[PDB]
């Protein structure tokens, strides 16, 4: 994991000097007041969405319900097997029946 | 104008080259800062991106260097939508009264260098519409322009010439040789 | 060594954490103190199973509600300041420079790592993340996991109910 | 005026606008240091009169019509004096660094070599232009306050009505305010020639 | 001593996520992202416990998921005011 | 601890990121040339010979235009946008299964779920410090779609991990030594070409970066220089699909040319898709991402929960 920062460090660094010489070879010009403006198309110019909200609230839901279903791979041979497939059975069921029924309502 | 060459005066002729400047300079540093202009404007000229302004009729002939006819992809040429993410904009179509400040925000919003192509009568000199209440007089009263294309309609040969013509401006470019002659 | 470099990351990004105050400038501030917690916790551990966890949960799932509510609660942007930045750098180089004159082996945690263990432990050479994570799935406390699905599919009724859709 | 004897010389004080050497050059990173800017005297003893550029445009196309302007110096200044100090509180107020988070601090110069020295590297490694004009005749011209000649004609005998500072100035320096912090500007005051001469005591 | 040199670090910095958690110079997204630093801060300590034992490190996703369900909960509190008291109310310095 | 193996792991990881960096310019090319060749038209020509440095003719200009800021007091935010892309779409590529050793990583799906989600991280701080509604607008409709299918795509990756047994990513290459697991997962083929083409933006999943609803999602504001910094992460998110689908499907065969002509391929078929298919809408896509996707995933888990299991008594 030691080698991982370096790398990882590494490659922030050459991004940085990537950039940093690409600001310096950047053909400077006169700054503007228009030129700062915003993008809207052509002439110049959000509130939350609840809905947005709770589809990222489902998707922490199901995240931390796939860290759950992430370790049984390595534990289906060192575990009982009638309790790991009482438990995988139930555990993808009851996630398949709340789907389904929170589509139906 | 000048006589093209006829053949027997023209074999005479040595080869022209790449550069326009020539491989003739005299200091080591002058003739470095020609190359180096020489391989920025290859790579200027090697990829312009227009931006997608089609304004009227003009626009349905740049469609058509879009076309796989004429096929302008293999010019570096390639639409882009962003104003930012483009080097060129190709006024085609009429430019209006309420149409002034969109184009003129639309420019000045593209980070330089900004060549402008005028494409058709309405975009230079109001052509058509020149007498109208509603109609600028040809763009280059707002934004200025540096290749003038101009049929009414333009086929898509002459906006193709248009664009290789800007082409050759990019490639006349002198940028660094200015700076050490600055 | 590396374990202290973590500790003055973590040390230095928590008072700038005391320092600032806009919203988005502490949730990136969290997002980048989640990592060095992930790999300083990966550090004591016989395997990272448990840092990824953290990440995915935590950095990845979770606090991309915060980065979205605090990107949707201001309209301005950062006013970044050379001085703070450079009174972190500086602490930052005086904490490394304190790791370096100071000894290592009293500083490091005695928790052991995989290969910190015996060589004649039987239970380390089986299967990499399996003995520990064995626990959830086996008799009788396969019921808090059981709970803990349960738990999260409530936690979604009782969200759905106090947003008011 | 020696070659060309009927020469008009307009002389301006300094000239402010957008894409200035003025406005820009106080409203630049590079300016400051650790949001504080330094000047000289902290900006109290230097009393500068600028102008706008149209106002100099106008004065150039004036004495370009009117051949009465042959050979004849203007001096081209604005309508009020102002000092440094209270020019640069002004500034920063338009830019809304007047709020206490941003630790705005106005300092003495000539307490600071680390400022010279930041300017005389950025003259040495600046291939073409200096970042910000922050070369040292920029430094020195900034510590030279504007001295206007009494017997000397002003613009306003070319007939241009001068555009007074506050009408302007917000307008440049609107798109220059900084992002306000989580937590109408008062104008500068003017000096006039008796608290000028109180002042250069 | 043990506790000066081993886990007093996750300490120090759980009592300045306190302060912050409660400072009046803070708003309530501060309070909001403060307490998921000091959840952060007991997640390194419980890791810190939990790593003496041998295979008992398997609580730290049970840990995860009650205070990430808190840290759910305190958000879709706060958003639930928008409708009523408006999107200023995340500047309230008092409650 | 033997030093070679820091100074070869260093060596090789830089020259992974070198190719990796020239493979993205020249898969530019190859999208341009055979993109056209889709329709009627000729790919890029003329500059150069035969078109071949047209990708350093787009890295010329783009070094060198202005870069201009969505505003002009306060932009370094802007700046750690294409930063963190570039460094997480040149970090993601450790995790390859290399069977010379460079990285050892018993945990490399855990290690992909990771960047993939940062992949959010770095659009959202894209969207919204480019001070737009469109950026802003495009950047919550890519973390959408994003956050969408990271579940099925954890799901769709969990149950290949079922194959193989273990999270190890060389474990792939010992259980297709006879067939590849195409032949056995074709359903989960589609689908994971569904999902492969919506967590990097392309055009089936378009709605977030497109040029028609909105004129660009999140690269609106984004030129000189930080557009090519988030174009080549893109194109190296779009390498990195094609060599997991090469490594999960076809047959690992990290050593031979083949796995190679096929990555190439499998890029060729990403910009095959580029071509064809329009883009889908925002409902449609969270009945797709929540509905479909989600049931195809727990049921074919529990296909292989079943099969596992079955297996277990029999071996
Ligand atoms: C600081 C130093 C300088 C930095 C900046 C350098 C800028 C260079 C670019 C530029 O604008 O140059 C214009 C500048 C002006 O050229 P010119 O003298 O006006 O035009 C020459 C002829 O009159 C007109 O040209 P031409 O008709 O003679 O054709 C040019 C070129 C043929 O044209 C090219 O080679 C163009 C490039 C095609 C590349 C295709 C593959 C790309 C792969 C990418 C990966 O011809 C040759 O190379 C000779 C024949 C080769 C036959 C090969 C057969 C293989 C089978 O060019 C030069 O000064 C040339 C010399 C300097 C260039 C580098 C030479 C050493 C490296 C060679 C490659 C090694 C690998
Ligand atoms: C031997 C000794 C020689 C003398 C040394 C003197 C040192 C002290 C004086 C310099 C100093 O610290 O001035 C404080 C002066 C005041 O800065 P500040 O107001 O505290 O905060 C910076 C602004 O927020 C920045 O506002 P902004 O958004 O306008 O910033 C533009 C940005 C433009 O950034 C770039 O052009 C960088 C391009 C990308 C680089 C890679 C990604 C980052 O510049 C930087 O980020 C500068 C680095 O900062 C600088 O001059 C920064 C450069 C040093
Ligand atoms: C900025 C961070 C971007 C996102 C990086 C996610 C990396 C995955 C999360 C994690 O904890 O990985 C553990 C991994 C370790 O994975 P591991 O421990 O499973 O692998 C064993 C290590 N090798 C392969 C060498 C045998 O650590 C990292 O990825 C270090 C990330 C350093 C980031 C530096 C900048 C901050
Ligand atoms: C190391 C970089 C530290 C940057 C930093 O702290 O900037 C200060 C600013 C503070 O933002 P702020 O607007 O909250 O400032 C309040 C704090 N004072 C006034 C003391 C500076 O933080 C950022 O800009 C965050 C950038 C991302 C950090 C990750
Ligand atoms: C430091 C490196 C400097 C050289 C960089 C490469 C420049 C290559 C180049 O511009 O070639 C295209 C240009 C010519 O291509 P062009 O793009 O100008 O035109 C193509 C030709 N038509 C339009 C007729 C189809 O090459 C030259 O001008 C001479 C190149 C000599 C060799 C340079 C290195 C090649 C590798
Ligand atoms: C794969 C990534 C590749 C990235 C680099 C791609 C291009 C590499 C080859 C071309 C290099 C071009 C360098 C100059 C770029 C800026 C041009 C410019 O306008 O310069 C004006 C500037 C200043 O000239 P000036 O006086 O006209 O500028 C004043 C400002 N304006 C433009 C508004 C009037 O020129 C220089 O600073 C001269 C630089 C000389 C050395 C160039 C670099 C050599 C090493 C490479
Ligand atoms: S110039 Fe001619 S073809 Fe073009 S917009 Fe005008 S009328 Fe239409």
């Amino acid at each position: 994991m030691f080698s991982i920062i370096f790398i990882a460090l590494l490659i922030l660094l050459i991004t940085t000097i990537v950039m940093f010489l690409a600001s310096i070879l950047s053909k400077k010009a006169l700054i503007d007041r228009e030129k700062s403006s915003p993008f809207e198309c052509g002439f110049d110019p959000l509130p939350f969405s609840l809905r947005f909200f709770l589809i990222t609230i489902i998707f922490l839901i199901f995240d931390v319900e796939i860290a759950l279903i992430l370790p049984m791979i390595i534990i289906m041979k060192y575990s009982n097997i009638m309790i790991w497939t009482i438990t995988s059975i139930i555990f993808i069921l009851i996630l398949l029946i709340g789907l389904y029924h929170e589509w139906n309502q | 104008q000048q006589t093209l060459p006829v053949a027997e005066v023209a074999q005479n002729l040595p080869k022209k080259g790449y550069s326009p400047f020539g491989t003739k300079q005299s200091s080591v540093a002058e003739w470095s800062l020609a190359r180096l202009d020489d391989l920025l404007n290859w790579g200027r000229k090697g990829s312009i991106w227009p931006l997608t302004f089609g304004l009227a009729c003009c626009a349905v002939e740049m469609m058509h260097i879009a076309a796989p006819r004429y096929d302008m992809d293999r010019y570096g040429v390639v639409f882009r939508a962003s104003p930012r993410q483009a080097d060129v904009i190709i006024v085609a179509g009429t430019l209006t009264n309420k149409m002034a400040p969109a184009l003129r925000k639309v420019y000045d919003q593209m980070p330089e260098p900004r060549w402008v192509i005028s494409m058709g009568s309405c975009a230079n000199g109001g052509g058509y519409y020149h007498y109208s209440y509603s109609v600028v007089r040809g763009c280059d009263r707002i934004i200025p322009v540096d290749i003038y294309v101009p049929g009414c309609p333009p086929t898509a040969e002459a906006l193709m010439y248009g664009v290789l013509q800007l082409q050759k401006k990019v490639k006349r470019m002198k940028t660094l040789q200015m700076w050490y002659r600055k | 060594m590396i374990q202290l470099m973590l500790y003055s990351l973590i040390i230095t990004t928590s008072i700038i954490f005391l320092n600032m105050i806009h919203p988005l400038a502490l949730g990136l501030t969290l997002l980048i103190q989640t990592i060095f917690v992930c790999l300083l916790t990966g550090l004591m551990t016989k395997s990272f199973w448990y840092s990824y966890i953290l990440f995915l949960i935590f950095l990845g799932g979770m606090l991309v509600l915060f980065i979205y509510v605090t990107s949707l609660a201001s309209n301005e942007m950062f006013n970044l300041s050379m001085k703070l930045t450079l009174f972190s750098s500086l602490i930052l180089i005086f904490m490394l420079i304190l790791s370096f004159i100071m000894d290592k082996t009293s500083s490091s945690l005695f928790l052991m790592n995989n290969d910190m263990q015996s060589i004649i432990n039987m239970n380390s050479y089986f299967m990499e993340n399996s003995l520990s994570l064995n626990k959830l799935y086996n008799f009788p406390t396969n019921f808090i996991t059981i709970l803990l699905m349960n738990y999260l599919l409530i936690t979604l009724i009782v969200i759905v109910k106090i947003t008011k859709l | 005026r020696d070659a060309f004897p009927n020469a008009t010389i307009i002389r301006p004080a300094d000239i402010y606008g957008s894409e200035d050497r003025f406005l820009r050059y106080y409203a630049h990173i590079w300016r400051r240091q650790f949001r504080s800017m330094p000047l000289w005297h902290k900006g109290e003893k230097t009393v500068k009169q600028p102008v706008y550029v149209s106002d100099v445009a106008q004065a150039i196309i004036n004495a370009a019509k009117d051949p009465d302007s042959a050979g004849r110096i203007y001096q081209a200044v604005g309508p009020k004096r102002y000092q440094l100090s209270e020019l640069v509180d002004w500034f920063h107020r338009l830019m809304r660094k007047d709020q206490k988070r941003w630790g705005y601090m106005r300092y003495d110069m000539r307490w600071d070599p680390t400022f010279l020295l930041k300017a005389k590297l950025n003259s040495f490694i600046c291939p073409g232009t200096p970042i910000g004009g922050l070369h040292p005749a920029r430094i020195e011209r900034e510590a030279v306050t504007d001295k206007v000649l009494t017997g000397v004609p002003t613009l306003e005998d070319l007939g241009v009505t001068l555009t007074t500072m506050e009408q302007q100035v917000p307008w440049e320096l609107r798109p220059y305010r900084a992002a306000l912090y989580y937590d109408t500007p008062s104008p500068p005051k003017c000096i006039e020639a008796r608290d000028e001469l109180r002042l250069f005591a | 001593m043990i506790m000066i040199l081993y886990w007093s670090l996750p300490m120090i910095l759980f009592i300045l996520g306190l302060f912050c958690f409660v400072s009046n110079r803070k708003h309530l997204l501060s309070m909001l992202l403060s307490l998921e630093f000091i959840v952060l801060m007991l997640f390194f300590m419980l890791f810190i416990y939990l790593n003496m034992l041998n295979y008992e490190s398997y609580f730290s996703m049970m840990f995860l998921t009650f205070s990430v369900c808190e840290g759910a909960l305190g958000l879709s509190i706060l958003v639930s005011m928008i409708r009523t008291h408006g999107n200023d109310y995340f500047q309230s310095f008092s409650i | 601890m033997f030093y070679m193996e820091f100074i070869l792991s260093l060596i090789g990881s830089l020259l992974l990121i070198i190719c990796v960096l020239v493979s993205v310019a020249f898969l530019t090319l190859l999208e341009r040339k055979v993109l056209g060749y889709i329709q009627i038209r000729k790919g890029p020509n003329k500059v150069g010979l035969m078109g071949i440095p047209q990708p350093f003719c787009d890295a010329i200009k783009l070094f060198t235009k202005e870069q201009t800021y969505p505003l002009l007091s306060n932009y370094l935010s802007y700046y750690i946008s294409p930063i963190f892309s570039l460094f997480l779409s040149l970090f993601v590529w450790m995790c390859m299964p290399f069977f010379v050793k460079l990285y050892s990583f018993n945990l490399g799906g855990l290690f992909f779920l990771c960047c993939t989600s940062l992949g959010v991280y770095t659009v959202m701080v894209a969207g919204w410090s480019s001070n737009s509604n469109y950026a802003l607008l495009g950047g919550l409709r890519a973390v959408a779609q994003t956050i969408s299918y990271e579940v099925s795509l954890a799901l769709i990756l969990l149950s290949f991990i079922f194959l193989i047994g273990s999270y190890n990513m060389i474990y792939f290459f010992f259980y297709q030594v006879y067939m590849w697991f195409l032949i056995i997962l074709f359903p989960m083929a589609l689908v994971w070409v569904s999902i492969s083409l919506a967590e990097t933006n392309r055009t089936p999943f378009d709605f977030a970066e497109g040029e028609s609803e909105l004129v660009s999602g999140f690269n609106v504001e984004y030129s000189s220089g930080g557009f090519a910094l988030i174009f080549m992460a893109e194109y190296a998110s779009i390498l990195f699909m094609s060599m997991l689908f090469c490594v999960i499907f076809l047959g690992c065969d990290v050593f031979n040319l083949l796995f190679y002509m096929k990555l190439t391929f499998i890029s060729f078929v990403f910009i095959w898709v580029r071509g064809t298919l329009p883009r889908f809408r925002y409902d449609k896509l969270m009945y797709l991402a929540w509905k479909c996707f989600l049931s195809f995933s727990l049921n074919y888990l529990l296909f292989f929960i079943g099969f596992k299991i079955l297996l277990f008594s029999l071996l």
